[PDB]
């Protein structure tokens, strides 16, 4: 039973703004990395592989991305890899597209998953073998192989953001625990690891993260599966999930073979430079591996590659590391390294290039200094300007004379915060920072963020649950069923008994309006605060105190709120009539509340102060006015 | 279709007449359902089993999924003797699903034969899903509730509040607490436990309700619990009248691989009945059916239109379905569109008897605040329910249809859900929102469908 042929599953959407404001125009799978798009990398990475079926899932400036496809070799009828592209504006993520690829149940057999920015020269096939044959083994327990490349921490194609440890149980190449190390000093590692293996529980830091992996159907269905789900994602909750899905990732690392993901511009410029240098050969400039007729050169010593129809001045040194697209011209007496320079350049006279890329269309002035910057298609740069490193210039711009762009300066046609807040008033290009004739505006750290610029008595704690859900409660008109669904919830957490229950319900009813209140302690103003609160909360009192000496457990503790607060003893009567006219208290509780007298001394003023005579009359007078009602 | 069971025809049935306690129906296929709120390593599971036996099931895929979210049934049949010299509640008997509906007597009771009493299906999730599943939709999902408390321990443990607080939002008034472990507990230590678990149940739902004490692994007193799912257990209101309704919760492949061309069958969809009667023969539409995209990537469905080959409940075949119970309904559909449990999300009844379908809703949703009955250790902000934000992934919980949403607006307390699938259902129902929290899902709130983007059904 022959596996079918290999397909691969490649994601035409980065699906975050890493490349911002330069994906404003154009897509990362089509900038241009050392003049070939980073799509056209990853297509001859999945043909030299044996792939021979190609899903292209495109979502932004999906039209672009397929109007370069078709015209791409891979597109051809000669080509052993057939390329479909299946576009939607529905896709947020990774998860989007695989759970759209379990939808239409595109695979059948184990795919290879794949990002568009991928450069590689690495062979699956040993990987591949590796994982049918654990899948054989052991049924449906692996389900995902990811590709690694062994390489030191300080390595430039190693950036802080990507930056991953794993611990791997090197017997089995399994992978045990992912972790990201972006911004800690400290890597913590469960002890669920050193459970089952006591031998070999490898941590590894030396592990590049290539961003390939070998997926069986079951990615597809767990991503399905859990809804929520990045790749990342999906490796933390496997990984977590262990116990419940008997799942497994396994890794395969290469030693002999290249293979990134340019995912920034610091690892655009640390992948275009081991290009440049045949560090992923046979991907070189000038094997031309895209079939195109004008991405064609000669590689000269020093990895000097020029392309035809390229002028060069009489004095210029090419020193190392330079590719020059067809049709450039460059100016006398100049010095360009470790660059890279588009078809259609126009280079002045003494110019000085240095780790910089610019793409189809740059124009140079002379005198120029350029240094480890970015200039993207047909941007303009005028006489004595000094480009700082890690400076960037996006499409039409142009940057006007006498200028030194400090690092880590932006420069785009889009405004640099505008419709980023209106995610109308058309803003000058400010000479001040773009100079006479510049055309565009400075991108500050709005944008910079992700650009090239980087390296007990627990019944006090339910009594103030209980307020805060009350606050909650007033500030949001929640309904009484709900109220009382909190409470009995924090009740049941906590284990607090029925008695308990409506000593601090009272308790934190009675001091609701003292929260806010300071201390020119005024009855009726208490009152009319207390007032809406008893009304509206009633239910809560009625459903929570109803039984028998239940509403003496609540008299008593009203008396001992307002024994604290003795300085509102004139509205005893606004709460008690209060109490009364929402049915919280009976008459004969009321009366057997002063029956006895076993409290202290100022309980009994309590029941014979200067208004709590009248209502103690009151409290009879009800009771024989009872006769016309209830 | 199978011996020494009660004979079901379709032309000797009537809709009217049918009753949760009908003979014919319960001869063959539960009637009620009895969630079993307990937790694991407690007995939840060995209860169960014992109560019901072991059973087998017809239908089973390579490869489980949701396997924590999956509402799993088990029908037992429970049995009277109707001799009166022997004592309750022996005369009480549990047993599975397949046995004939009047076995002889095997104790010495002085003869009389056992009558079957009642059918029920015991509604048991790996977790507490249980709760938005049934917390406001209401629908039929079960009607009494066995809250488990095992003996080791000592009431309240730190599991018991959830489960509580879950029966309190369930808004059940029938619950039996059965006392699980309690063979390896002092008499003392019994009667103190009991009093913390009554202590613990003082005010709530959980007032007038047994607390019975079970051993599930020697199967002891568990004629106990038959008695009183008999008698305290009331007969719940059922609709046999509308037309049928279910929720597909399973789905299989049955085709074995090399199998002939005359054997090959349609797929198998298993589900929960909500309203209504299935038959043998009749048309039934399953909606939102196959749902594609188009070129630019626009959703579209169309309602996939079959016919009822066979009808399936645990081990037996039936003719009409009726509510109370996970039932299976063999179809014409082809196998592609049924495997690996593909059609799971999808609500099939009769032709032209079904809610609208919906891409995205506009919920009133009321934000819970604090976890139900969670103890708060250390953490203070972990039992805290954070507010709604954007770009979140929910989990909508419409009765026993699941289904992802991502919250695309919130203004002051009307929320936008985009489904990740299209689902069927109804302006003006009762949902609940799930969040993840860490390795589970758990209820965060519930709400009403104010609004929503519906889209139209293509047919050709």
């Amino acid at each position: 039973e022959p596996p079918p042929p290999l397909q691969a599953v490649l994601v035409a959407d980065s699906f975050d703004r890493r490349f911002f404001p330069i994906s404003k125009d154009q897509p990362r799978v089509l900038l241009p990395l050392a003049n070939v798009a980073l799509i056209d990398y990853t297509l001859e990475f999945l043909t030299a592989t044996g792939v021979q079926e190609t899903f292209v899932f495109c979502c932004w400036k999906a039209a672009q991305i397929k109007e370069h496809l078709l015209k791409s070799k891979w597109c051809r009828p000669t080509s052993l890899n057939v390329v479909r592209i299946i576009t939607s504006e529905l896709y947020r993520s990774l998860g989007d597209v695989l759970r759209d690829v379990d939808a239409k149940a595109l695979v059948r057999s184990d795919f290879l998953l794949v990002y568009g920015d991928v450069i590689s020269n690495i062979n699956i096939t040993r990987a591949l073998e590796e994982h049918r044959l654990r899948r054989k083994l052991e049924k449906n327990v692996s389900v995902m192989t990811m590709i690694f490349k062994e390489s030191s921490p300080s390595h430039p194609t190693r950036c802080h953001e990507d930056n991953v440890v794993v611990a791997v149980d090197s017997t089995t190449n399994r992978v045990l625990h992912f972790q990201k190390t972006q911004g800690l000093r400290r890597f913590a590692f469960p002890l669920s690891l050193f459970q089952g293996s006591s031998d070999g529980v490898e941590v590894r830091y030396d592990l590049l993260d290539c961003h390939i992996s070998i997926c069986s159907p079951q990615v597809a269905q767990l991503f399905t599966d859990n809804f929520d789900y990045t790749r990342d994602d999906f490796v933390r909750g496997l990984l977590v999930n262990e116990e419940i899905l008997g799942n497994q990732i396994h890794m395969h690392v290469t030693a002999k073979e290249y293979g990134a993901r340019v995912s920034n511009l610091h690892m655009y410029s640390a992948v275009c430079a081991d290009v440049i240098r045949r560090w992923v050969y046979p991907l070189t400039p000038e094997a031309n591996f895209t079939d195109s007729t004008t991405q064609s050169c000669t590689h000269s010593r020093h990895n000097i590659y020029r392309g035809p129809e390229v002028s060069l001045g009489h004095g210029s040194i090419l020193e190392e590391n330079v590719l020059l697209g067809s049709g450039t011209v460059i100016g006398s007496n100049c010095f360009i390294t470790n660059s890279v320079i588009g078809p259609g350049c126009h280079i002045g006279d003494n110019v000085v290039l240095d780790q910089t890329y610019l793409w189809q269309g740059v124009r140079v002035a002379a005198g120029a200094q350029i240094h480890q910057s970015l200039l993207c298609d047909n941007a303009e740069v005028k006489e004595r300007v000094t480009l700082k490193p890690r400076s960037v210039l996006t499409s039409q711009v142009v940057v006007g004379p006498n200028i030194t762009l400090p690092e880590g300066s932006v420069i785009s046609l889009h405004p640099p915060d505008a419709e980023e807040d209106e995610d109308v008033k058309m803003k000058g290009y400010n000479p001040a920072e773009v100079g006479a004739a510049g055309k565009g505006y400075l991108w500050k750290a709005a944008g910079m963020n992700m650009e090239e610029e980087e390296e007990m008595d627990d019944i006090k704690v339910f009594q103030n649950e209980v307020l805060g859900t009350l606050q909650r409660g007033k500030e949001e008109n929640i309904s009484c069923d709900n109220l009382v669904l909190e409470i009995n919830s924090l009740k049941y957490a906590y284990n607090i008994s029925l008695k308990e229950v409506m000593q601090v319900l009272s308790h934190v009813v009675l001091e609701f309006p003292l929260q806010q209140m300071d201390s020119p302690l005024d009855s009726s103003r208490y009152c009319a605060l207390l007032l809406p609160l008893l009304k509206a909360w009633s239910p809560v009192f009625r459903n929570y105190i109803k039984r028998a000496a239940d509403h003496l457990e609540a008299l008593a503790a009203i008396e001992d709120f307002f024994l604290e607060h003795e300085a509102l003893g004139i509205s005893m009567a606004k709460v008690l009539m209060a109490f009364y006219q929402l049915e919280i208290l009976a008459e004969e509780t009321i009366l057997s509340w002063f029956s006895q007298r076993d409290t202290t001394d100022k309980g009994q003023q309590l029941r014979k102060n200067q208004q709590l005579q009248r209502f103690i009359q009151w409290l009879k007078e009800a009771e024989e006015e009872s006769s016309e009602d209830d | 279709g199978q011996p020494h069971l009660s004979r079901q025809d379709l032309t000797t049935l009537d809709v009217t007449k049918l009753t949760p306690l009908s003979h014919e129906v319960i001869s063959r296929q539960a009637t009620i359902n009895i969630g079993t709120i307990g937790h694991v390593a407690h007995g939840k599971s060995t209860v169960v089993k014992a109560i019901s036996g072991v059973h087998t099931v017809r239908f089973k895929n390579e490869l489980e999924r949701n396997i924590t979210i999956k509402l799993g049934y088990a029908n037992a049949k429970i049995y009277k003797l109707d001799d009166p010299s022997c004592p309750r509640p022996e005369c009480y008997r549990s047993c599975g699903s397949s046995t004939p509906d009047e076995f002889p007597t095997d104790i010495p009771g002085t003869k009389g034969n056992f009558k079957l009493v009642r059918h029920v299906s015991f509604v048991d999730c790996p977790g507490h899903d249980i709760l938005m599943a049934t917390m406001l939709n209401g629908a039929a999902v079960m009607d009494a509730a066995l809250l488990l408390i095992a003996g080791n321990e000592s009431c309240p443990q730190p599991q018991t509040s959830e489960h509580l607080a879950a029966i309190e939002i369930m808004k059940l008034k029938h619950i039996l607490i059965l006392q699980n472990k309690i063979d390896l507990v002092k008499e003392s230590q019994a009667k103190e436990q009991y009093e913390q678990i009554l202590a613990f149940v003082q005010g709530t739902v959980a007032e007038g309700a047994p607390i019975i004490p079970i051993s599930a692994q020697l199967k002891y007193n568990i004629e106990v619990v038959c008695e009183y799912i008999v008698k305290k257990i009331p007969v719940p209101p059922r609709d046999f009248t509308s037309e049928p309704r279910l929720i597909v919760i399973r789905s299989f492949d049955v085709n074995k691989p090399g199998c002939e061309v005359d054997d090959l069958k349609g797929g198998v969809a298993g589900g929960s009945i909500l309203k209504g009667v299935l038959k043998v023969g009749q048309e039934i539409e399953v909606r939102p059916g196959i749902v594609s995209k188009d070129s630019e990537g626009k959703l579209m469905c169309k309602p996939i239109f079959s016919k009822i080959v066979s009808l399936f409940a645990e081990h037996n075949d039936l003719q009409y379905a009726a509510p109370g119970g996970l039932i299976g309904v063999g179809t014409k559909i082809d196998p592609t569109l049924c495997r690996a449990d593909r059609m799971v999300g999808q609500v099939l009844g009769a032709v032209g008897a079904l809610p609208e379908i919906f891409t995205e809703l506009e919920i009133s949703y009321f934000l819970l605040r604090r976890l139900l009955g969670v103890r708060t250790e250390g953490d203070k902000k972990a039992a805290k329910v954070q507010k709604l934000s954007k770009n979140e992934v929910l989990m909508v919980n419409i009765g026993s249809l699941s289904t992802g949403g991502r919250v695309s607006a919130v203004k002051a307390d009307l929320g936008k859900i985009v489904l990740t699938n299209p689902v069927c259902t109804e302006v003006g129902e009762k949902i609940a929102l799930s969040r993840r929290v860490e390795k589970h899902w758990r209820l965060i709130g519930w709400g009403q469908i104010r609004r929503g983007v519906t889209i139209k059904p293509t047919v050709d």
